[PDB]
Protein backbone atom coordinates (compact mmCIF):
# COMPACT_ATOMS: atom_id res chain seq x y z
CA UNK A 1 0.00 0.00 0.00
CA UNK A 2 2.79 2.56 0.39
CA UNK A 3 6.09 3.24 -1.71
CA UNK A 4 9.15 5.03 -0.68
CA UNK A 5 12.32 5.72 -2.48
CA UNK A 6 15.31 5.01 -1.32
CA UNK A 7 18.85 3.84 -2.06
CA UNK A 8 19.31 -0.40 -1.11
CA UNK A 9 22.57 -0.41 0.39
CA UNK A 10 23.81 -4.62 -0.02
CA UNK A 11 27.08 -5.17 1.68
CA UNK A 12 28.86 -8.03 3.98
CA UNK A 13 28.14 -8.19 7.57
CA UNK A 14 31.30 -6.63 8.10
CA UNK A 15 30.73 -3.13 5.78
CA UNK A 16 27.23 -2.80 7.58
CA UNK A 17 28.67 -2.51 10.75
CA UNK A 18 30.59 0.50 9.77
CA UNK A 19 27.97 2.04 7.83
CA UNK A 20 25.74 1.91 11.32
CA UNK A 21 28.32 3.53 12.92
CA UNK A 22 28.99 6.32 9.99
CA UNK A 23 25.05 6.79 10.76
CA UNK A 24 25.69 6.83 14.96
CA UNK A 25 27.74 10.12 14.33
CA UNK A 26 26.41 11.79 11.43
CA UNK A 27 23.30 10.67 12.03
CA UNK A 28 21.43 11.06 9.15
CA UNK A 29 21.96 8.06 6.84
CA UNK A 30 20.58 5.50 7.29
CA UNK A 31 16.44 5.26 6.66
CA UNK A 32 16.26 1.51 8.45
CA UNK A 33 17.79 -1.81 8.57
CA UNK A 34 16.29 -4.40 6.27
CA UNK A 35 18.48 -7.41 6.82
CA UNK A 36 21.95 -8.62 7.83
CA UNK A 37 23.36 -7.57 4.24
CA UNK A 38 20.85 -5.07 3.01
CA UNK A 39 20.60 -1.65 4.75
CA UNK A 40 17.80 1.33 3.11
CA UNK A 41 20.18 4.50 2.98
CA UNK A 42 19.02 8.00 2.14
CA UNK A 43 19.65 8.34 -1.20
CA UNK A 44 21.59 11.37 -1.35
CA UNK A 45 24.04 9.97 1.44
CA UNK A 46 25.32 7.37 -0.63
CA UNK A 47 27.99 9.44 -2.23
CA UNK A 48 28.95 10.14 1.48
CA UNK A 49 29.11 6.85 2.75
CA UNK A 50 30.93 5.11 0.37
CA UNK A 51 33.55 8.13 0.33
CA UNK A 52 33.61 7.78 4.46
CA UNK A 53 33.91 3.74 4.30
CA UNK A 54 37.00 4.21 1.76
CA UNK A 55 38.72 7.02 4.12
CA UNK A 56 38.34 4.86 7.29
CA UNK A 57 41.17 2.76 5.37
CA UNK A 58 43.84 5.28 6.59
CA UNK B 1 50.97 -7.78 8.48
CA UNK B 2 48.18 -5.19 7.54
CA UNK B 3 47.05 -6.20 3.91
CA UNK B 4 44.33 -6.95 6.07
CA UNK B 5 43.54 -3.13 4.97
CA UNK B 6 43.72 -4.38 1.64
CA UNK B 7 41.00 -7.07 2.38
CA UNK B 8 38.88 -4.69 3.37
CA UNK B 9 39.37 -2.39 0.79
CA UNK B 10 38.55 -5.12 -1.60
CA UNK B 11 35.33 -6.44 0.55
CA UNK B 12 34.45 -2.65 0.17
CA UNK B 13 34.91 -2.76 -3.23
CA UNK B 14 31.85 -5.16 -3.17
CA UNK B 15 29.19 -3.21 -1.96
CA UNK B 16 26.72 -2.72 -4.27
CA UNK B 17 23.81 0.13 -4.27
CA UNK B 18 20.77 0.70 -6.05
CA UNK B 19 18.38 3.40 -6.78
CA UNK B 20 14.46 2.24 -6.40
CA UNK B 21 11.49 2.42 -3.98
CA UNK B 22 10.73 0.49 -1.42
CA UNK B 23 6.81 -0.80 -1.14
CA UNK B 24 5.22 -1.53 2.41
CA UNK B 25 2.34 -1.50 4.23
CA UNK B 26 0.62 -3.80 2.93
CA UNK B 27 -3.14 -5.09 4.02
CA UNK B 28 -2.81 -8.58 2.96
CA UNK B 29 -0.17 -11.33 2.02
CA UNK B 30 -1.80 -11.72 -1.42
CA UNK B 31 -0.82 -8.53 -2.24
CA UNK B 32 2.44 -8.01 -1.09
CA UNK B 33 2.62 -11.71 -2.75
CA UNK B 34 1.22 -10.72 -5.62
CA UNK B 35 3.17 -7.06 -6.62
CA UNK B 36 6.53 -9.23 -5.45
CA UNK B 37 5.89 -12.13 -7.59
CA UNK B 38 5.27 -10.19 -10.85
CA UNK B 39 8.29 -7.57 -9.88
CA UNK B 40 10.16 -10.51 -9.84
CA UNK B 41 8.76 -12.19 -12.80
CA UNK B 42 10.10 -9.18 -14.73
CA UNK B 43 13.30 -8.45 -13.40
CA UNK B 44 12.67 -5.59 -10.59
CA UNK B 45 12.71 -7.31 -7.80
CA UNK B 46 16.01 -6.39 -5.50
CA UNK B 47 15.09 -7.47 -2.26
CA UNK B 48 12.01 -8.91 -0.24
CA UNK B 49 11.19 -10.11 3.32
CA UNK B 50 7.85 -12.21 3.25
CA UNK B 51 7.31 -11.67 7.49
CA UNK B 52 7.32 -8.33 7.38
CA UNK B 53 5.71 -7.82 3.91
CA UNK B 54 8.37 -5.41 2.67
CA UNK B 55 10.23 -5.48 -1.18
CA UNK B 56 12.32 -3.25 -2.71
CA UNK B 57 12.22 -2.63 -6.85
CA UNK B 58 14.70 -1.19 -9.12
CA UNK B 59 14.14 2.75 -9.99
CA UNK B 60 13.61 1.55 -14.05
CA UNK B 61 11.22 -0.92 -12.45
CA UNK B 62 8.65 1.40 -10.72
CA UNK B 63 6.64 2.48 -13.18
CA UNK B 64 5.66 -0.96 -14.42
CA UNK B 65 4.59 -2.48 -11.02
CA UNK B 66 2.81 1.18 -9.90
CA UNK B 67 1.06 0.69 -13.47
CA UNK B 68 0.55 -3.15 -12.40
CA UNK B 69 -0.69 -2.23 -9.03
CA UNK B 70 -3.49 0.13 -10.27
CA UNK B 71 -4.76 -2.64 -12.71
CA UNK B 72 -5.08 -5.43 -10.52
CA UNK B 73 -5.69 -3.67 -7.19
Amino acid sequence: ARARKGALVQCDPSIKALILQIDAKMSDIVLEELDDTHLLVNPSKVEFVKHELNRLLS
Amino acid sequence: VVDQIRLWQLELDRVITYEGSLYSDFETSQEYNLLSKYAQDIGVLLWKDDKKKKFFISKEGNSQVLDFAKRKL
